[PDB]
């Protein structure tokens, strides 16, 4: 209950913990995206890396 | 001797842009001709 | 007034016989009124282009 | 400048049309001006509590209605 | 241009409001 | 609201991110947000009004025309008050009434 | 020439159907509850969001209904079919249309005028779509979009018939004039008293003003530091935004009573007595509806020139964009920011306000010949009616009539500016405009309710 009063004054407690599981959460869903180009593409039929 | 399908490599610009995309660090300078 | 003019008027109104009822009874400013219609049409279509500026 | 100095006239003279017009006008009194007051508040009250409430409601509805 | 009663003009009203929030709840389950 | 000073809504987040407003406090009885604990209130008096307002549309002397337009209200107001509430319950307890 | 699209149009008028006479007066107790529901069925519809409204980041458009009414299904609202009504006024004030006297050529000319708000209504609604505001519309896709316009058209078509409902006699008043009122009575309640809480980066705070007062009072331990904020807080509504906004009333209540009325009586029967009343505020608010209308439009050509062509000194000259102009012709017809800046610049100030209640007068004494509602319209009026004037030949009475309302209309549009100048810099929530509206209908109401009592 109390991880979530509103703070005048203050910043919420809640609201901290959110900000930094952004950062972190986002991050971790690029390693997802990175894998799934490598897996998903087709390399040598979009070889713009000639 | 590049392909029909390779036409768009052709393109100045187009060639620029593959150097950045991937040879931007190479440590030689690299010349685009213009 | 030419008095020549009172029988000019009197063959007019014989001709009246061929035209029975169906005689001719008879016989705003120019800058204000554009100004209104721009005003008034342009509300509509600046609000239009507004809308599409505001979210552009 | 000229048309200036010539418009100085119309402007005093309407001027004065104004007052004469004030006068003429019924002007309302104070004893009936309380009846208005009240009548307004209340229908100003009812009306707005309306409009009030239905938005309240639909906040939660909107939350269901989509995700 | 039918001369239309008040009262069936409240029903049909009615039903377009229902319309509409039937839609969204097919749109979920289609979805779903 | 007073004592705890709950947020009027809340946030959450999804795979896809980003952060949803939450109006119904999910899996706890005794907490409640601002605006969820207003919007039930309203229906549970609106209920028992329709009854009232029911009760004296069957008062004799009365036209064809306002007895008519005045049951239409009463049942309108019982009906969805009831019904609506269930709703509300449903979403904040997704087990509510399941077996 | 306009009659003759009148019989062309006539087949497309038939189809747009009719409300029923009432067959008989209504009782109070029925005269009211015809309206009150109207009312909610109109008002639960504003709120209700839009199907099919796709979106980078999702459950965008979900943040935004909290919000403000962007999205919903009644966005068009009432501004299509007001549009279709003042446009045909101005046409026949110009002549360049024709209406028939007679009856049936009249009830024509209404039904065309309905029909062509309609027009205005699908072509707004294509434009949304086509420009992608909700969302691309390849990812809509076309089964999509279509129904989205349907949505939007029965909306605007179902509004049309409720108005016509409470011009019929079922409820009292007009649908298009409760509705504008009942939303600007709304705002006012709702940012007094509403409980939402909305997170500023130093701390959450409460929208509703009174809400705001309590919660800080307690919050905080300086009685006195707190009570200064709630008043005087720049980035919520403040208390003294409400306080402003009840003295602005007891102003408008005060002047709307003002009126002139000449005796008038009944040639055909003796012993009977009426007066013929001309208000003060004769011209209404159509004046500052013009008056704006022409600086947004002038905003909107200078802002649009300076981006095609910045290098014209002619563009800069009328405005330098910064969009606010900073300077210039445009910059001196714009309002002036803040209490402070009019001291920093007292000749800018001097200008706008001279210019804001010159152009409102100037308007609403050329508005009248258009409009129609000119002495000499009024006289032959009442020629029909077969009233005239007491102790005066007919010819006369134009002359009489022309004594009192050149004069009121000036009036009328140099007060409608003042009222308006005054409500911002005092700061009372909603329009200048918006309160005379909410007075005058109440006020008609009101009327109304005197006769029943008896």
């Amino acid at each position: 209950r109390e991880e979530e009063a509103i703070q005048l004054d203050g910043l919420n407690a809640s609201q901290i913990r959110e900000l930094r599981e952004k950062s972190e959460k986002f991050a971790f869903q690029a390693e997802v995206n990175r894998m799934m180009k490598l897996i998903i593409n087709s390399l040598y039929k979009n070889k713009e890396i000639f | 001797v590049l392909k029909e399908e390779a036409s768009d490599y052709l393109e100045l610009d187009t060639i620029k842009n593959l150097v950045k995309k991937y040879s931007q660090f190479i440590n030689f300078p690299i010349y685009v001709w213009s | 007034v030419a008095k020549q003019r009172i029988r000019m008027a009197n063959e007019k109104h014989s001709k009246n016989i061929t035209q029975r009822g169906n005689v001719a009874k008879t016989s705003v400013g120019p800058w204000l009124l554009a100004l209104f219609i721009f005003v008034v049409c342009g509300s509509a279509i600046f609000q239009i282009i507004q809308s599409i500026r505001m979210g552009m | 400048m000229d048309q200036v100095m010539q418009f100085v006239e119309p402007s005093r003279q309407f001027v004065k049309d104004s007052i004469r017009l004030v006068k003429r006008c019924t002007k309302p009194d104070r004893k009936e001006f309380q009846k208005i007051a009240m009548a307004t508040a209340i229908g100003f009250a009812i009306m707005g509590f309306i409009g009030f409430f239905v938005k309240l409601i639909h906040i939660p509805i909107n939350n269901i209605i989509v995700g | 241009g039918l001369k239309v009663g008040p009262v069936p003009v409240l029903v049909m009203s009615l039903l377009f409001i229902a319309s509409v929030f039937m839609l969204h709840i097919w749109g979920k389950y289609t979805r779903s | 609201d007073v004592i705890v000073e709950p947020p009027s809504v809340g946030s959450m987040t999804d795979e896809h991110g980003h952060q949803r407003p939450v109006a119904f406090l999910a899996y706890r009885v005794n907490g409640q947000y601002i605006m969820e604990g207003l919007a039930s209130s309203f229906l549970f008096t609106m209920g028992g009004l329709g009854f009232i307002i029911l009760d004296r549309s069957n008062a004799p002397n009365i036209p064809k025309l306002n007895r008519f337009l005045l049951l239409f209200i009463g049942f309108v107001c019982v009906l969805l008050s009831f019904f609506m509430a269930r709703v509300f319950m449903r979403m904040k307890l997704p087990g509510y009434l399941m077996g | 020439m306009a009659i003759k699209f009148l019989e062309v149009i006539k087949p497309f008028c038939v189809i747009l159907p009719e409300i029923q006479k009432p067959e008989r007066k209504i009782q109070f107790k029925e005269k009211v509850l015809w309206t009150a529901i109207t009312l909610f069925i109109f008002l639960v519809c504003c709120q209700i969001p839009l199907f099919g409204i796709m979106s980078a980041d999702p459950f965008y458009w979900m943040r935004v209904i909290l919000a403000s009414n962007r999205g919903t299904l009644m966005e068009l609202g009432i501004s299509p079919i007001v549009t279709s009504g003042l446009i045909m006024q101005l046409l026949a004030g110009a002549k360049i249309i024709e209406v028939g006297d007679t009856p049936k050529d009249r009830a024509l000319f209404n039904g065309a005028q309905k029909l062509f708000g309609m027009i205005i209504t699908i072509g707004q609604s294509i434009v949304y779509v086509m420009t992608g505001m909700y969302g691309d519309p390849s990812e809509m896709g076309a089964g999509i979009c279509l129904l989205i316009t349907i949505q939007l058209f029965v909306a605007g078509l179902i509004v049309l018939l409720l108005d016509e409902l409470l011009q019929k006699g079922y409820g009292l008043g007009s649908g298009i004039s409760l509705f504008i009122a009942t939303n600007i009575c709304e705002t006012i309640v709702w940012k007094a008293f509403s409980p939402t809480t909305v997170n500023t980066g130093r701390g959450m705070e409460f929208e509703g003003a009174i809400i705001a007062l309590f919660h800080l009072l307690a919050t905080r331990t300086d009685k006195v530091r707190a009570l200064r904020e709630a008043f005087y807080r720049q980035n919520l509504p403040n208390l003294m935004n409400l306080i402003a906004t009840i003295f602005v009333f007891a102003v408008v209540i005060y002047f709307q009573g003002f009126r002139v009325d000449l005796p008038i009586k009944s040639a055909r029967y003796r012993g009977q007595y009426n007066t013929y009343p001309i208000k003060l505020f004769y011209t209404s608010n159509i004046p500052i509806i013009l008056q704006s209308a022409l600086v947004s439009n002038l905003y909107v050509i200078s802002q649009m020139l300076s981006a095609r062509f910045s290098g014209n000194l002619l563009v800069s000259l009328l405005g330098t964009w910064s969009a606010y102009p900073v300077g210039g012709l445009c910059y001196y017809l714009s309002p002036p920011e803040s209490f402070g800046s009019v001291l920093e610049d007292p000749v800018h100030a001097v200008v706008y306000i001279v210019f804001m209640l010159g152009s409102c007068a100037f308007f609403s004494k050329t508005w009248i010949e258009v409009s129609g509602s000119s002495a000499k319209d009024v006289a032959k009026q009442l020629k029909e009616q077969q009233m005239v004037m007491r102790g005066h030949r007919e010819t006369s009475m134009v002359h009489e009539l022309n004594r009192y309302i050149p004069t009121a209309a000036a009036f009328g549009g140099l007060c409608i500016g003042a009222l308006s100048v005054l409500a911002d810099f005092l700061g009372a929530i909603g329009s200048g405009t918006g309160i005379l509206l909410a007075v005058t209908i109440i006020y008609q109401y009101f009327e109304i309710f005197v006769k029943e009592q008896s």
